[PDB]
DNA sequence: ATCGGATGTATATATCTGACACGTGCCTGGAGACTAGGGAGTAATCCCCTTGGCGGTTAAAACGCGGGGGACAGCGCGTACGTGCGTTTAAGCGGTGCTAGAGCTGTCTACGACCAATTGAGCGGCCTCGGCACCGGGATTCTCGAT
DNA sequence: ATCGAGAATCCCGGTGCCGAGGCCGCTCAATTGGTCGTAGACAGCTCTAGCACCGCTTAAACGCACGTACGCGCTGTCCCCCGCGTTTTAACCGCCAAGGGGATTACTCCCTAGTCTCCAGGCACGTGTCAGATATATACATCCGAT
């Protein structure tokens, strides 16, 4: 890089790099922290947040809304498959449950 | 002459209505009083933040919803549609909660 | 056989046994000594050093620490010192 | 008063980068903050355990990469690893 | 409380049959404070020696061990210069069934032969390990002019 | 020549010694006037250990010198 | 100011609504007592850890953070309340 | 004329015998070959410490025994004695392994 | 290279495992499902083990890697190290 | 307690206090380790070890054996209400399973 | 010669002799006990560290370890372990 | 087979209110330049342990067949649960009053990190004898077809 | 209700084997002593908000009655695992041979923690405004008795 702009801008990211580095150092995770670890961690966090936010925005638009509410987040997480495994044990507050009814319980033809 | 629905349709309508919404389903004051009673049983003279009560209520509601989902699956597995105490007991035993 | 008068004395307090208990190592103490021993001592057999931590925890909830037969024998044979206690 | 750090500004920036029109409320902001903190803690803990297990004392990039490969499922892990490698390569020059 | 009755009963026990070469008694008004006297064993380089030591009884007895300290000075590997005693039975080997008579008997038994495993002072310990004659001579030259 | 020594108990002890007197004589005086053998007792002056072999005159001990006394106990 | 027999606050319609959200079409008559017992057990388990957390801090009020931490320790992570 | 036991009275003997025993129930070489074949997909020319294979076999047997316990419980709940694939499917669904 | 090794888990092996599990009567379709679930579990463990042994710049999958993977998945194993 | 002895003997323990202290300090748990923590932790570890070992030896003696084997460890762990709860997910290698047959399957 | 590898073998055997004065232990069960000790120690230390960091502290005193023991163990084991540890600390201090 | 109530759900429109989005002062934490020192990269070497291979021998696997017990479908019933309506009730909302206690700040005293010397606790290697494994014999006890 | 014969299991004694508990030599990490920067204990102050009280609604809960549909027990059918005997397959034990690489040690270099100095990024605080919830009034999907 040019070594002239801010650290977050040098790596072409949006999440902070200094804050992540400080959290890694003061978090009692290891005696030493490398110079490239916070950049990688910030990139991973930014990618995951972007994916979840994109899914939530699509869900909100499909529901005729303009503000991401917890219901949209729950729908986006549940309807996906990778994020469902990643967040299997997480309970989103004010989120509800996916709508489904078992086949047997439906009225007879 | 009076019109009434056959038993079963209102249950499906209620299921469809409740799965769509996200509001709380237990009255706030009874739950708060129950939590206070349990805490005072544990330690005397305790004060509760409102957010703590809300978090406890949300966690309990989510856990009960999951337990009822598992119970419904167990009841369906045995060629039935009603949920019975043995279904809840079997679900809890398989989940490892009580062994 | 009748137990000897020498053996029925408590080793710790040298008093007549009251509701005594028998350790797994065949060492007997009166319960007033045993109950006070556990909280702030080595929690073992005093004459023997045999750990009874799991035994004590299991018996305490069952409330079966006291030996019924031994207690009854001395209580019936020599009630006079039991009454004064 | 005492300052309380949060990732709110950065999440807002990402949202505006992805969906220029949609907004986000307070509860979703808190949920995003909790999710980011949880993922950070998970990845950092796994990286620390990996560093300790191999008689090391520093957390380089490869420990973070292997922690990501361990935690996330297939497609998510692959995309995250690619993004992290790209970010590190762009940063080092 | 119970400590008072226990101390009284055991002082009676020591009264009606004191073991040979050992004496003990409470000099202070408090029953906790005690003094004891031991004469030098015949099979030892401490011939003609008399030793006075003090015993402190903690508040709760007998579940906690008592403390014993020699007032006199003796050249022994297990003893300290200030009189602090390093004996196994006191701290990690205390038991409620033990009595003062038994611990004094144990002190005499170790005065017969010092413990080489865990000496209190290392220099005198290694001097003793070096040769028996040097240790015996130095023990004599300390004890005959400190005992009297 | 009066010398002050302060032990771990805060007691100040005045000893009458001589500049040419060896530390062996000082230790004998301490054990006579206090009843503690010299094995565990050594003097500290200016942050330096006073070895028993070397005499006081080599340490340039002056009038009314202040000495520190620390009990050393060995494990076992 | 003690409280006696307060488990009845979780009435029958509340259990019915929770089951309806769960996806149950027909409910027997003995479900409610078992559900109340399960709820009591779960609440006791969570509140024990919450009270321990507030005890260690020499503090007299349980906060949302303590409940969140107790739930996270117990295995059921919660989102949206800080942490 | 030759003595033949009733159907099911020797299966109980097998249950009693195998629950008392502590040895390994799967053969060694087939399991080792299966482990090597599974592993070679991720990376080529791996070499396996024998202790690793032993630990893998122990873990697999423990997991399968637990799964069979749970599926037998489900079969008993369904008012049957035989175990069927739907029982295993329900047990794994409730345990959350496959969702 | 190896192929078609899942058949090494013979029917008597599954039968004995069920007998230890406390099963009195077994249907005829249990074996295929059991083979499938065992294969899935083995893949899940082996992936983590191979990742662990790849991180350490080695070539032999030691038992410690398998123990670490099992502990990570939530199935702590006692006896082979740790 | 009096000084001038091993730290494992001042508190009466058998587990090494010094090794526990070193592991706590160099375990990347916290910047500073208190003096009383290693003693407390070693006491807890020793109590748990003795608690398991006593039941294991009892089972071994009940099985007409004088040498503890993993089967006895499994028997002692699974037969206690609290130890089973503590060691929930742990799989003891070559430990077998507890004998248990459902009452429905028993012959009538 | 290979490098040193540390373990809790001697202390576990000493505890076993203290509990049963006439019973030995096999090597497999010995390794199992060593692994159990390591697991419990790691659990307690990690919980104590997390609890200490949650209160903006920097030291792990006996209070944090005691609270971790209270949280990790069941109802009766926690009480007995707390009693043992308090006894050990009290005896160590004086 | 649908026909027509009759119900509930979905849909178009006014509105106004509190939460979301943006602007601003500033201060605490991030950024930049320089040193030193230890951790890690890299090269060379050992021998431990992993892979490959062959003979036998035998316990385990594969195959086939008779059949008895259990999976499964259909019938009948009567009892528990859904549905709806009138009534008693405690939740829900507003507003106020107050003090227990969370939160922030200044002092400083005692607990804990760092460094050298030292030697004894613990670890690696050997070894031998006793507890455990195996085999042969006999006594004991579930089990089932037939009474 | 049972007797008795075929078969599986448990006790007991004798013999042999290897691994586990004790011993010796030894290298390194725990102990002791001292010094010093700092953290958290403590006293003190502020001011947030959790608790208790009141009064007025009206939404949810409760009890009762009616009907109905389905959970359970019974009967019957059938077919498929179980148990046993016979044959074919490769697992396992033992043995030998080769070499790949895990583990160790020595050397050097450069990456990062630590330090100080400088400054701007975001954090708490304030204010404007419109997204959406609420209410009101139509339009259509859907459920039920019955020809
Ligand atoms: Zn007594
Ligand atoms: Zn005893």
């Amino acid at each position: 890089s040019a070594k002239a702009c801010t650290r977050s801008s040098r790596a072409g990211l949006q999440f902070p790099v200094g804050r992540v580095h400080r959290l890694l150092r003061k978090g009692n995770y290891s005696e030493r922290v490398g110079a490239g670890a916070p950049v990688y961690l910030a990139a991973v966090l930014e990618y995951l947040t972007a994916e979840i936010l994109e899914l939530a925005g699509n869900a909100a638009r499909d529901n005729k809304k303009t503000r991401i509410i917890p219901r949209h987040l729950q729908l986006a997480i549940r309807n996906d498959e990778e994020l469902n495994k990643l967040l299997g044990r997480v309970t989103i507050a004010q989120g509800g449950v996916l709508p489904n009814i078992q086949a047997v319980l439906l009225p007879k033809k | 002459k009076p019109h009434r629905y056959r038993p079963g349709t209102v249950a499906l309508r209620e299921i469809r209505r409740y799965q769509k919404s996200t509001e709380l389903l237990i009255r706030k004051l009874p739950f708060q009083r129950l939590v206070r009673e349990i805490a005072q049983d544990f330690k005397t003279d305790l004060r509760f933040q409102s957010s703590a009560v809300m978090a406890l209520q949300e966690a309990c509601e989510a856990y009960l919803v999951g337990l009822f989902e598992d119970t419904n699956l167990c009841a369906i597995h045995a060629k039935r549609v009603t949920i019975m105490p043995k279904d809840i007991q079997l679900a809890r035993r398989i989940r490892g909660e009580r062994a | 056989a009748i137990p000897s008068l020498s053996e029925c004395q408590c080793g710790i307090c040298m008093e007549i046994l009251v509701e005594p208990v028998t350790l797994p190592c065949n060492h007997t103490l009166c319960k007033p000594c045993f109950q006070s021993t556990v909280e702030k001592a080595s929690l073992c057999c005093p004459f023997c050093r045999r750990r009874v931590s799991s035994w004590t925890r299991y018996h305490t909830r069952r409330n079966s620490l006291v030996n019924v037969e031994l207690w009854t024998i001395i209580q019936k044979h020599y009630p006079r010192e039991c009454k004064l206690r | 008063r005492s300052r309380k750090e949060s990732y709110s500004i950065y999440v807002y920036k990402v949202l505006k980068q992805v969906h220029p029109d949609t907004g986000i409320s307070s509860k979703a902001m808190g949920i995003m903050n909790s999710f980011v903190n949880d993922i950070f803690e998970r990845i950092a803990g796994e990286a620390s355990r990996l560093a300790h297990y191999n008689k090391r004392s520093t957390i380089t990039s490869r420990e973070i990469q292997t922690a990501v490969r361990l935690l996330l499922p297939g497609e998510l892990a692959k995309h995250a690893v690619s993004e992290g490698t790209k970010a590190v390569t762009k940063y080092t020059s | 409380h119970m400590a008072l009755k226990r101390i009284n009963k055991e002082l009676s026990d020591l009264a009606r049959d004191p073991p040979a070469q050992i004496s003990a008694g409470p000099v202070g008004d408090d029953m906790f404070h005690w003094q004891a006297t031991i004469m030098g064993p015949n099979d030892s380089p401490y011939q003609g020696g008399v030793f006075f030591l003090t015993i402190h009884f903690p508040t709760d007895y007998p579940f906690k061990p008592p403390k014993v300290a020699f007032t006199t000075r003796i050249y022994h590997p297990n003893i300290n210069s200030n009189g602090s005693i390093c004996l196994d039975i006191l701290r990690s080997q205390w038991s409620p069934a033990l009595t003062i008579s038994k611990v004094l008997l144990s002190i005499a038994s170790l005065l017969d032969d010092p413990n080489p495993d865990d000496p209190k002072v290392p220099e005198i310990a290694r001097i003793y390990k070096t040769d028996r004659d040097k240790y015996n001579r130095i023990s004599r030259e300390w004890t005959q002019k400190y005992a009297m | 020549m009066q010398i002050f020594v302060k032990t771990l108990t805060g007691k100040t002890i005045t000893l009458e010694v001589e500049p040419s007197d060896t530390i062996e004589n000082v230790k004998a005086k301490i054990q006579d006037k206090e009843g503690i053998p010299p094995d565990q007792q050594r003097l500290i002056f200016a942050g330096k250990q006073l070895e028993d072999g070397r005499t006081l005159s080599d340490y340039n001990i002056q009038k009314e010198s202040t000495l520190h006394l620390v009990l050393r106990l060995r494990g076992g | 100011k003690v409280l006696r027999d307060n488990i009845q606050g979780i009435t029958k319609p509340a259990i019915r609504r929770l089951a309806r959200r769960g996806g149950v079409k027909r409910i027997s008559g003995l479900i409610y007592e078992e559900t109340r017992g399960v709820l009591k057990v779960f609440l006791e388990n969570v509140i024990r850890d919450a009270v321990t957390y507030t005890e260690h801090a020499k503090r007299k009020t349980v906060t949302a953070m303590d409940v969140v931490y107790a739930l996270k320790r117990q295995g059921r992570t919660l989102y949206g309340f800080g942490g």
